[PDB]
């Protein structure tokens, strides 16, 4: 079970992290949320739950739980306030991140040199998590 | 007693000494927020719950549009410096949006003449020693308590409140709250 979402991880990994090298930068936050999520599941899931295809096979639920949690709402929000503008909502920049846990965005983000569709994936990777179960 | 540290208000790290009583961290385009001072007028409907006195103030951030966000603090700052702040204040809030002026330092000017305000005064401000040293005193407010870009109204000392901690049942009413937890840091 591990190479089949190694697949994926391995082109997503570098291709999330690939269309977003020359092409220019453009960094934000909000951008960074999804990408260390996405990143840190996808990993968790592969670089440790996704390897046991056969006993209680379950620690990945907990690790794709988190992907379309946070996915589905960092897809689904800051989306839908630009054409809704509200008070609490405003503008950021690379965001804080306590309790060490290095870098974080000083590199993961800035080690590099229309996301509107992003949020369709996330949306639609969320049924994986069940149906991947087994 | 069912209130407490977490869900009112943020608890920084270090105040800053010498600070204002109340500031405000705002740009002039670019967040949602927009409508917090454009709609819900928060910094008006909020100061009108001054507690013994306590005065209330306005600051902008460098971010966005790199000499655009520093140009606009200057004028922010200019703003201050002529102590017309409070007219110029929504025409250039909402000349942003409905002017559209964003441009170069003599149409930002522009507008800013517009606002019922005499050039002599603005000129004089453009650069003199007390604009200098308000466009600094931002970035540096800012900076003391570390923002990040966002909306925020800090107390003397004191920290601002968690607009995602409170509810948001009652945009009307909503000020109140927002209102209730200021009035309580200032003296309390
Ligand atoms: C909203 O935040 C994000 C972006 O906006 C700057 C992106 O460009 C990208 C990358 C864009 C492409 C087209 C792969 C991601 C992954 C992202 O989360
Ligand atoms: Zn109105």
């Amino acid at each position: 079970a591990w190479l089949l979402m190694a697949f994926t991880a391995l082109a997503l990994e570098l291709t999330a992290l690939w269309f977003q090298h020359v092409m220019l930068l453009k960094p934000c936050v909000l951008c960074i949320y999804e990408r260390v999520a996405l990143f840190g599941v996808l990993g968790a899931a592969l670089i440790g739950a996704i390897a046991p295809k056969t006993p209680l096979r379950y620690v990945a639920m907990v690790i794709w739980l988190y992907s379309a949690f946070r996915g589905v709402q960092l897809t689904y929000e800051h989306t839908m306030l630009q054409l809704y503008p509200s008070p609490f909502a405003t503008c950021d920049f690379m965001v804080r991140f306590p309790e060490w846990l290095p870098l974080d965005k000083w590199v993961p983000q800035v080690f590099v040199a229309m996301p509107q569709w992003l949020l369709g994936i996330f949306i639609a990777y969320l049924i994986v998590a069940v149906l991947v179960v087994i | 007693a069912q209130y407490e540290d977490g869900k009112q208000y943020t608890t920084l790290e270090k105040p800053v000494a010498g600070a204002p009583q109340v500031l405000e961290f705002f740009s002039f385009f670019c967040p949602h927020a927009y409508q917090f001072e454009e709609v819900l007028h928060i910094s008006d409907n909020v100061k009108k719950k001054l507690p013994e006195g306590v005065k209330m103030t306005k600051y902008h951030v460098n971010f966005m549009g790199g000499d655009l966000g520093k140009d606009l603090t200057q004028a922010w700052a200019v703003a201050m410096a002529l102590g017309v702040e409070d007219k110029v204040t929504v025409p250039l809030f909402e000349g942003v949006q409905k002017t559209q002026t964003i441009r170069s330092a003599s149409d930002i000017r522009d507008v800013f003449i517009n606002a019922g305000i005499k050039g002599e005064e603005y000129d004089a401000a453009w650069n003199s020693f007390v604009v200098k040293s308000l466009v600094a005193q931002q970035e540096k407010a800012a900076a003391d308590v570390q923002l990040r870009g966002v909306p925020a109204m800090f107390v003397n000392g004191k920290y601002q409140l968690n607009p995602q901690g409170m509810d948001t049942s009652n945009m009307d009413v909503f000020v109140q709250q927002y209102a209730d937890t200021v009035k309580y840091l200032s003296e309390k």
